[PDB]
């Protein structure tokens, strides 16, 4: 089990770690988060009490380094940093652990939620979507735009999701216009899976990451990407059976975890009604259809 | 965006544009079968592609053989329309290609946009105008060429005859849409108005009769009277 220590908490802030959230008061003696499960990516995120503008946070994997958070009073945020001195980092963490100044990642033993939401998410793929090569962790915030949003504006601060556009030459083979527009299998299987992502695990990893950035930061471009990647599968007549079964599991856990009161802003009515009730795969997502109908029958 | 009454003079500016109407592409008769079920029989159709400034009409005849063995024909007809308009554009010299294509029915937007991805600078637009181009098959010479076709064919016409020698394209389009609206509302009466006087004929190389300026005023008034008469009959006014 690994630890993300904090030098201090000088400003009042809501801190979230994966799907959990807690409040820290201004100058409270808080020195970080322990017992973080090894084997998954994680996200540590922030919303300031005096300015809920800019949710922001950091994706990291404790297997890739020793990371700590220090508030920067000039840029006005909690920054993730890497400590290269292992013995010093261990000594700092041991002191805070003995003084009981760290909260404990409250993972229930029965609870697979975080694995279910991050099954295909890899830190190496995150670092290609979020480009800042000098750090082993990745910063995301509520306002960052996607490459596709910028085409329709600082490129260094962008989310480089794979561009999906159903009315584009990439999606439509000359001479197969009706075929490719009404059945997206070519675009899904040849262009995206075989060509760009190489396999379904990478596609699902990007889908999962987009949903998490939408949910945890309210990042609008990420919500657009999540829905486009769902729609591309549902609008394809030919999809490997293992992908359909896995998509149903992925979406089920995403809908299960979504805050009920954010459904109005995080779920696109058109896409979900099309996917569940009109698309080629309208009958392939039994678990997702059941949770959607019981939890959000208004949207449908 | 969409083309409406606010930007109506735009139709007659010097930017090449075409209207596309797909209403008459897929045409059928509905009938009972021997077993008492219902079946359709297709008949030849046409794409109506018109330059409203010059009157040039590109009438692509859709022969019934294109539907043979195909499913979901009403959907296919939209995509076939878009395929043929795309092929027409590619066939035209660059300086004759349109800068805008206005579709009369919004269901043509996506099919045409997808077929025209190679032409990102040609705008594909809907219209809020209710245009009576479905009545093109009430023009005898157009209906005749469509029904006689034994294979796909493109036929070129000037739907304004020689009117642009005497009137503007705004006035020519207004005359055309009035004539077509009248033929759509009461075809028999409209044709009676146009032919009642045997001394006025249709030239071999024309679609409409050779009316003088004063006779066109009379004809236009009679067409407006027909439309209003039919509106009163319809709504009991
Ligand atoms: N359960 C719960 C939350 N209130 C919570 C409290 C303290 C630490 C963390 Cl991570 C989460
Ligand atoms: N000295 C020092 C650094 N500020 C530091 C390194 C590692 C962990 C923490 Cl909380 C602080």
């Amino acid at each position: 089990m690994n630890t993300v220590p904090f030098t201090s908490a000088p400003i009042e802030v809501t801190i979230g770690i994966d799907q959990y959230s807690f409040n820290v008061k201004e100058n409270q003696p808080f020195h970080g988060i322990k017992d973080i499960p090894i084997g998954h990516v994680h996200v540590i995120h922030f919303q300031h009490a005096d300015n809920s503008s800019m949710r922001y946070g950091y994706w990291f994997d404790c297997r890739m380094g020793n990371f700590y958070i220090q508030y920067d009073p000039k840029d006005g945020l909690y920054k993730m940093m890497e400590e290269r001195d292992g013995a010093k980092f261990e000594n700092i963490v041991h002191n805070f652990k003995e003084r009981q100044m760290m909260v404990s990642y409250p993972k229930i033993d029965e609870d697979d939620t975080w694995y279910n939401l991050t099954e295909f998410v890899q830190m190496d793929k995150i670092r290609k979507i979020v480009r800042k090569d000098e750090n082993q962790f990745s910063y995301v915030d509520s306002s960052m735009t996607t490459v596709q949003e910028n085409e329709l504006s600082d490129p260094a601060h962008s989310l480089n999701y794979t561009v999906i556009n159903f009315k584009s030459r990439e999606a439509i083979r000359p001479g197969h216009e009706m075929e490719d527009f009404l059945d997206k299998s070519y675009y899904l299987n040849t262009v995206m899976l075989q060509g760009i992502f190489k396999n379904s695990s990478n596609y699902f990893g990007e889908l999962q990451f987009a949903f998490l950035n939408a949910m945890f930061f309210g990042n609008y471009g990420s919500s657009l990407q999540w829905h486009a990647m769902i729609e591309l599968i549902c609008s394809s007549a030919t999809v490997p059976k293992h992908m359909l079964d896995k998509l149903d599991e992925i979406l089920y856990y995403q809908i299960k975890t979504l805050p009920e009161q954010y459904s109005d802003i995080l779920l696109n009515e058109r896409v979900w009604n099309i996917c569940l009730y009109s698309s080629f795969q309208k009958n392939s997502l039994h678990n997702t259809e059941k949770i959607m109908e019981n939890k959000y029958p208004e949207l449908l | 965006g969409a083309m409406n009454s606010s930007n109506y003079a735009e139709l007659f500016n010097n930017d090449i544009k075409l209207f596309v109407d797909d209403t008459n592409v897929y045409r059928v008769t509905v009938h009972k079968t021997f077993e008492g079920n219902v079946a359709t029989k297709a008949i030849n159709g046409c794409i109506f592609t018109l330059n409203p400034k010059t009157g040039h009409l590109f009438l692509k005849i859709i022969h019934t053989s294109v539907w043979a063995g195909q499913k979901r024909l009403s959907q296919l007809a939209k995509w076939k329309t878009a395929e043929e308009v795309s092929a027409l554009v590619r066939s035209l010299p660059k300086e004759e290609q349109p800068k805008q294509i206005i579709v009369t029915r919004k269901a043509m937007l996506d099919p045409l946009e997808v077929h025209m991805l190679d032409f990102p600078n040609i705008a594909i637009r809907p219209t809020e105008l209710r245009l009576p181009f479905s009545a093109a098959m009430s023009i005898d010479k157009l209906s005749d060429v469509v029904m006689k076709a034994t294979e796909p064919q493109m036929v070129l016409f000037n739907i304004y005859d020689d009117w642009l020698d005497r009137i503007s394209s705004y006035t020519a389009f207004s005359r055309l849409t009035l004539l077509l609206r009248a033929l759509k509302t009461n075809e028999e009466s409209a044709k009676m108005i146009l032919l009642s006087d045997p001394t006025i004929t249709i030239k071999s190389y024309h679609l409409w009769p050779s009316f003088t300026d004063e006779q066109w005023i009379t004809i236009e008034s009679q067409m407006r009277d027909l439309i209003l008469t039919e509106y009163g009959r319809k709504y009991n006014v």
